[PDB]
């Protein structure tokens, strides 16, 4: 726990220098995501699909 | 509207929750940290206690160390979000 | 809470006279020549430890008193009937 | 996995609890088919394919920087799961020139 706090503040260094996008409560979720085992290509796919839907539906 | 810099102490609160909440899910143990109420004046009163080496319901005498230790957790810590739980060891 | 802490100093007040409580209960060991205190249990520890500090000084004091009080129940011309009259006065 | 993504389709909508469902149904349908990958661990080459990004985007400083933030983050922990963070980081990364048209026009169609 005072391990997880200190992951994240290096972590969202490279997120935003690369451009991501993502803020903090949802970085967590791919962390974990990661952590219970994903395919890295879903992960990406479904994140750039649901950012593509979001803007069009609240436009 | 106020944002959390003027809207007080109940704003700040509820933020602290959600963001401790955040990073609280990686972290597995029998039953997650959680609030117990202490208000901010019966903080000052079990503080008052611990200067005498007497506990509270928050201190819990240790005879191994003779020495006295607070409660780690998400536990009330009045309205700073865990800052009394290193503070009040001191 | 605060209510029963005026419980507490008053039931103090009377331990240090040798009279018997009303929530502090004595037991006698031999008719008091050291007299254990059963002071009321917690329901808060706070003031649990404070009256615990207190009870030690009345437990000093049944000492004197026990001795006190039986050299006139040995009444003799002797240098003790002298020695604890004295300190009845300073009782 | 069920709560975990479920909070993602909440979140990225930032708005619905249930009506995000569609969202949620679709993500783990996607998550249903299985996908291969081309390259599956090894820390050296993910970190490499970050760095010539870097210096083609024209942020050359900013990848002088990664390094440094790269060799700090195993020191506060060590990973298991980092090739699959630092790809999701790389699909995300984008260029600091241009828009990507309109995408608030979009929706009319």
């Amino acid at each position: 726990m005072s391990a997880v706090r200190e992951t994240m503040d290096v972590l969202l260094e490279i997120s935003r220098l690369l451009n991501t996008g993502l803020d903090m409560e949802t970085l967590s979720i791919c962390v974990r995501l990661c952590e219970q085992g994903i395919n890295p290509e879903a992960l990406s796919s479904v994140i750039k699909e649901l950012r593509r839907a979001s803007d069009t539906l609240k436009a | 509207e106020p944002y959390v810099t003027e809207a007080g102490r109940e704003a700040f609160d509820k933020l602290y929750k959600l963001h401790e909440g955040g990073l609280q899910i990686l972290s597995a143990t029998t039953l997650q940290p959680q609030l117990v109420l202490l208000e901010e004046t019966d903080l000052v009163k079990a503080v008052l206690n611990v200067l005498i080496g007497v506990v509270s319901s928050t201190f819990s005498y240790n005879q191994a160390l003779q020495s006295f230790a607070v409660k780690q957790g998400v536990y009330i810590s009045g309205t700073s979000p865990d800052n009394v739980s290193s503070l009040l060891t001191q | 809470l605060p209510s029963q802490e005026t419980c507490l100093v008053e039931d103090l007040l009377y331990i240090l006279i040798g009279v018997d409580g009303r929530y502090i209960s004595v037991q006698p060991l031999v008719g008091r020549q050291s007299r254990s205190f059963s002071v009321e249990q917690n329901l808060d520890s706070s003031v649990k430890e404070l009256v615990n500090r207190i009870l030690p000084v009345a437990t000093n004091y049944s000492t004197v008193t026990r001795f006190v009080e039986e050299n006139s129940s040995f009444e003799y011309g002797q240098v003790n009937h002298a020695l604890g009259a004295a300190m009845r006065t300073l009782g | 996995p069920n709560v975990l993504l479920q909070n993602l389709c909440c979140r990225i909508l930032g708005k619905g609890e249930a009506d995000v469902a569609q969202q949620f149904q679709y993500a783990v349908r996607v998550i249903g088919s299985n996908f291969a990958p081309t390259v599956e661990r090894d820390e050296f080459l993910v970190t490499e394919k970050i760095k010539k990004e870097f210096v083609r985007q024209r942020r050359e400083a900013d990848g002088a920087l990664f390094s440094e933030l790269h060799r700090k983050l195993q020191s506060q922990g060590v990973l298991k799961n980092r090739w699959s963070i630092l790809y999701l980081l790389l699909s995300l990364s984008e260029d600091p020139r241009k828009q990507p048209n309109k995408t608030s026009s979009f929706a009319a169609l």
